[PDB]
RNA sequence: AAAAAAA
RNA sequence: GGCGACUCUCUGGUCUGUAACUGACGCUGAGGAGCGAAAGCGCGCCGUAAACGAUGAGUGCUAAGUGUUAGGGGGUUUCCGCCCCUUAGUGCUGCAGCUAACGCAUUAAGCACUCCGCCUGGGGAGU
């Protein structure tokens, strides 16, 4: 249980990779929790606010 | 006369309707367990989701649907059942959505 | 309705008829209208209102009288009431009280009755009537009582004794474990009368455990006296006589990969990557078929063991060890009298030339799966200087096997990997540890190598049209399917099939899309759940599991004797040419007894090696009392919950161990409800655990919620 | 708690059957075994004396067919009123058997006891009487609330 | 409770 | 008191490191001013408040163990990883000491110093 965001050097979340934040999201598309993803909270808050600036670009759909 | 369309399914704890609408939202056709003719036990049941949910895919079929999008609310135990009647029957389903407040 | 009510109850009485559900039924009765499909409805309000046709629990309909004796397996419980698996398995278990069980065993065959009452969720069985008898025999300690002798049966599923008198006592005092060939059974109040067959020996020896396992299952054991004179009579080197009409492979790299402790090698490998980017890959098969000969001693016992048995601390094989281990085995740098598969593998995996003849190779070196791995992934130079003239051929092996992987995958193989453990012991039979079965590379190289060859042997047979043995895998069964369906609903997928004609492919399709999310344990469990077990067979009737249409088992003729009949299938069709109306009639008579049998010789040995590793397990763990571990829940019965540790080891939490709340399972969402305090566990949670009660004679292990 | 262990009664000296011994402590008055270890011994030279056959061979066959299978047991969880046909244990068969045979003996028109009790004896033989219809009334009876158990 | 496949 | 969709605009504070600078510029703070719930009631006033983690602020000192948040230094090691040290915050467990007991225990209710607020039997009465 690692951390991707760490583990790969990364530093930036981009909300205009799409396919990079679709593995930390459910087929519905709620956001997967730090405890099942195993990211760090700093990467966690980082994502988040991706993932829901994805969402409001229709980038990423909204939850079920 | 039309090919994609939406399967709003409400099964609550008393009841499964079923409708099924176009892209637009017009009904296409509808069943449910009160219209299957089941009573009290047997309209909460998942036997009765899918006879609802066939009731109303077999008259959507003959408008001509093939694929269908689904819309599920409420708590009732009939969703699952009447998803897979939907496939069942022949529509192939897309978009799963589970639109419960 | 009252027409059609009478025209469905006229056609449900009918002799042919089976259960059929809403959907079914108004297509052999025909019902094509929307309003007579209105009509349908309340009809069949009316007829199981009426008690003329009874629904069973998956949705088939069948009048009471036609359920009423369901004639299903016994499936008793061990405190003393049971349960029923009816002949067609569609229909729900039917409770058998203790009251009612009427000279019934776990396991035999009866004419269970209906009640007119249900005191729980349950249908109230009642055997009226014993169709058959099971439980030929019983394993157990001998007791000394009243100036009497009664044999415990080692199960605690019979819960009575048996009945010895003196003349079958024969040995048995208080300890000694014992077989009994039942002379008796019970009689309204009266218990089983018996003998004693054999003295395994006192209950209490280190070997026993095992032993008396092995006559349980009713495992083989000593091969007899003229098995044993052809092994003894069977030569230690090839005879230059059996060299001709083989083709020499000897001057070729010719390799085997097994595991460290493989003994009986049945295969061996080499490939050469051609110019054109296909592959050639020569499959040799050790030629078990010219020293077990047809209608000889080895081959009629070869025939009852069925298959090799491994146990934790031995195996039990199907031939003996003289030549297992011996001449049949191709042991490193020697001869070997091998039946040969050579392909040709294009870039898709497909494979283009194949020929099966008669050989004989010079096994270059005996490699394992560890240093293959070792050679290819962690790229250890070490061991590629001692294996160095086989390294530019393991690279060969490797992008052949990736290729073969490729297709297999995008043919619509389904490839679960739940981790099977190895239980690791010593040769006295105690535990020092288990680990997990770790099938990396090397291993999946092997595999996808004796499957192409499997594959190229069953195709080209079926093309032949002649009699000859498969290894076939049905479709998954369409109730329990459709209840795993449904439950992947839960989570909002979508599975492109239906519950009677689901491809392959659908299910591997969800398997992907689940991988690293908190919903893969859970449906990969319940996919499992829905499947079903492969057998052999004479009609090649296709390998669900490997999305094939042609599979046979024919690189393991030392331990499985459906490869054994496949080498004389081949020596007999293609080597001798004989594919005359009268060989093949032969054939065709014989092969369903066979497929039979050792389809039901390899569930009873897997049953018992699983038995042994459960056995074990418990025998592992009888020091690791209070000892908390971090492990998830793999099931979520009613009774209780179910913790998978990460080295395999599952162990049980009843509601009596749920000290906090009063918990409940929603069966449609796989998790168990707490209400009291508001608690949630569900399938595939990673949780804690302390080891509480590992009772090894009944292999149970028990946990408590430290918490999740 | 623990199932008391039933008398072990002698065999009858003459017959050697503790079935007959029992049936002479069924038939006994006041403790006045012997005044029934007399009717029987004259009731059993009347049956070997009209059929021919043992007396043994008529007894056994006529407690054959007064000897139930399946009575009926008074249930009443909450309403219920169940008439729970219940197996007649192989000892409560013997009993209610010699019971029956006993009780319907005395009630019979004939003028003396051995002869009475010979008389239902061969009745109760010949599938037929008295005490042969009771157990068929209770199993009439079992089998008409058979749907409970 | 326990799928392929291998040992 | 509070503050949770996203973006932009404007804006306040805190933490870490380095020590280039200033050179005690510091602490507390009656009164006063401002902020400040459902109140209570016409955006305005009101502004009392389990507005009680039931614990004033500032500072120094006095065993440990373990987790988490935001940093820093180092170590091998390719970064990662894993270990060691460290700053600030936030938890759990736990000495010495303290306590009527319960407990608190380097986020003290310990040991000290400065300054503020406050208490002096229960009702009557927050009249």
């Amino acid at each position: 249980k690692v951390c991707y965001f760490t583990s790969n050097g990364i530093t930036h979340i981009d909300y205009k990779d799409v396919d990079l934040l679709k593995k930390f999201v459910s087929e519905r598309g709620k956001i997967l929790p730090r405890r099942v993803t195993g990211t760090n909270a700093k990467y966690q808050r980082k994502l988040t606010a991706a993932i829901k600036r994805a969402r409001q670009m229709a980038l990423l759909p909204y939850v079920s | 006369n039309i090919e994609s369309g939406i399967a709003h399914i409400r099964s609550t704890f008393n009841n499964t309707i079923v409708t099924i609408t176009d892209t637009h939202g017009n009904a296409i056709s509808w069943s449910s367990a009160g219209a299957l003719g089941f009573r009290g036990s047997r309209k909460s049941t998942p036997f009765a989701a899918q006879m609802a949910a066939e009731t109303a895919a077999k008259g959507s079929i003959e408008h001509g649907l093939k694929t269908l999008e689904v819309t599920v609310k409420g708590p009732g135990s009939g969703r699952e059942a009447a998803i897979r009647a939907l496939q069942a029957a022949g529509l192939e389903v897309t978009a799963i959505r589970d639109v419960t407040p | 309705k009252e027409a059609f009510m009478e025209k469905l109850l006229s056609f449900m009485k009918e002799e042919a008829y089976k259960p059929l559900t809403v959907q079914e039924l108004e297509e052999m009765l025909n019902i094509t209208e929307a309003e007579e499909f209105k009509e349908l409805v309340k009809a069949l309000v009316a007829l199981e209102e009426k008690g003329l046709i009874v629904r069973t629990r998956s949705d088939r309909y069948g009048i009471p009288e036609k359920m009423n004796l369901i004639k299903g397996k016994i499936s008793a419980h061990a405190k003393g009431f049971a349960f029923l698996l009816p002949e067609d398995t569609s229909l729900s278990d039917v409770f058998i009280p203790p009251n009612e069980l009427n000279t019934a065993m776990n396991g035999d065959i009866v004419m269970v009755r209906l009640n007119s009452q249900s005191s729980g969720s349950r249908q109230e069985g009642t055997v009226i009537r014993i169709l058959e008898r099971a439980i030929q025999r019983v394993v157990g300690t001998y007791t000394e009582t009243r100036n009497f002798g009664f044999v415990i049966p080692d199960d605690k599923k019979i819960t009575s004794d048996i009945f010895i008198p003196k003349n079958g006592k024969n040995g048995a005092a208080e300890g000694h474990k014992v077989v009994v060939k039942l002379t008796s059974y019970p009689e309204g109040r009266m218990n089983a009368e018996g003998e004693v067959e054999t003295i395994l020996g006192h209950k209490n020896d280190p070997g026993i455990d095992i032993l008396s396992v092995i006559h349980k299952h009713g495992l083989p054991g000593e091969f007899p006296a003229d098995a044993m004179e052809q092994a003894s009579s069977t030569p230690d080197t090839i005879d230059e006589k059996d060299l001709k009409d083989r083709r020499d492979l000897r001057d070729q790299v010719i390799v085997t990969i097994d595991g460290a402790d493989a003994k009986d090698l049945d295969d061996a490998v080499t490939v050469t990557k051609l110019d054109d980017g296909s592959y050639k890959l020569g499959v040799h098969i050790a030629d078990v078929s010219h020293y077990v000969t047809e209608n000889s001693p080895i081959d009629k016992e070869a025939l009852e063991r069925g298959t090799s048995v491994y146990l934790v601390d031995r195996v039990i094989p199907m031939i003996p060890h003289r030549l297992s281990n011996g001449i049949c085995s191709l042991n490193p740098k020697v001869d070997r009298l091998t039946l040969s598969c050579e392909m040709t593998i294009n870039s898709q995996g497909q494979v283009t030339e194949h020929e099966i003849f008669q050989s004989v190779i010079k096994t270059t070196e005996r490699m394992t799966y560890s240093d293959v791995n070792k050679i290819l992934v962690d790229d250890d130079e070490e061991l590629k200087q001692k294996y160095e003239p086989l390294v530019p051929m393991f690279k060969d092996m490797e992008r052949l096997a990736q290729i073969l992987r490729d297709k297999r995958m995008d043919r619509g193989a389904v490839d679960f990997d739940f981790k099977e453990a190895k239980v690791l012991v010593d040769d006295e039979g105690a535990v020092k540890d288990v680990v997990i079965r770790e099938r990396s590379v090397a291993e999946k190289l092997i595999e996808e190598f004796m499957l192409v060859a499997n594959e190229t042997v069953a195709e080209h047979f079926h093309w032949m049209n002649v009699p000859f043995i498969y290894r076939i895998h049905e479709e998954p069964n369409a109730e329990k399917l459709q209840k795993f369906l449904e439950f992947v609903t839960t989570f909002g997928y979508v599975v492109k099939g239906t519950a009677g004609n689901i491809h392959p492919r659908a299910l591997q399709s969800i398997l992907d899309a689940v991988r690293d999310r908190p919903e893969e344990t859970v449906i990969s469990t319940v996919m499992l759940r829905s499947m079903k077990q492969a057998k052999y067979d004479p009609q090649s009737l296709g390998h669900f599991g490997l999305s094939t249409e042609f599979y046979t088992h024919f690189t393991s003729p030392i331990r499985r004797y459906p490869d054994l009949i496949v080498h004389r299938l081949i020596r007999t069709y293609l080597i001798n040419g004989k594919v005359d109306e009268a060989t093949q009639e032969k054939w065709a008579e014989r092969l369903p007894d066979i497929a039979e049998h050792t389809s039901s010789m390899e569930r009873r040995a897997v049953d018992a090696e699983r038995e042994t590793d459960d056995l074990k397990k418990a025998e592992y763990m009888l020091d690791k009392i209070g000892e908390e571990f971090d492990g998830m829940i793999s099931s979520v019965t009613n009774f209780g919950m179910f913790v998978e540790l990460p080295n395999t080891i599952e162990g049980l939490v009843h509601v009596s161990f749920m000290t906090d709340d009063y918990y409940r399972f929603d069966e449609q969402h796989f998790a168990m409800i707490g209400e009291r305090t508001g608690n949630v566990f569900r399938i595939g949670d990673e949780i804690t655990v302390k080891v509480v009660d590992v009772n090894k004679d009944e292999r149970n292990i028990d946990f408590e919620i430290v918490g999740m | 708690k623990g199932p008391v262990a039933k008398r072990d009664v002698l065999p009858d000296p003459i017959y050697n059957s503790k079935l007959v011994s029992r049936l002479i402590n069924k038939m006994m008055i006041d403790g006045k075994k012997g005044k029934s270890q007399t009717i029987l011994y004259k009731s059993f030279d009347i049956i070997k004396e009209r059929t021919g056959n043992d007396a043994m061979e008529v007894f056994e066959q006529a407690l054959k067919n007064i000897m139930p299978v399946l009575e009926v047991k008074a249930r009443r969880v909450g309403g219920a009123n169940y008439q729970v046909p219940v197996e007649v244990r192989p000892e409560r068969r013997t009993t209610l058997g010699l019971r029956w045979l006993v009780n319907y003996a005395r009630l019979r028109g004939e003028k003396t006891m051995e002869e009475r009790l010979a008389n239902e004896i061969l009745d109760a033989a010949n599938n037929t009487g008295a005490a042969v219809k009771k157990r068929e009334d209770t199993h009439k009876m079992a089998e008409a609330n058979k749907a409970f158990a």
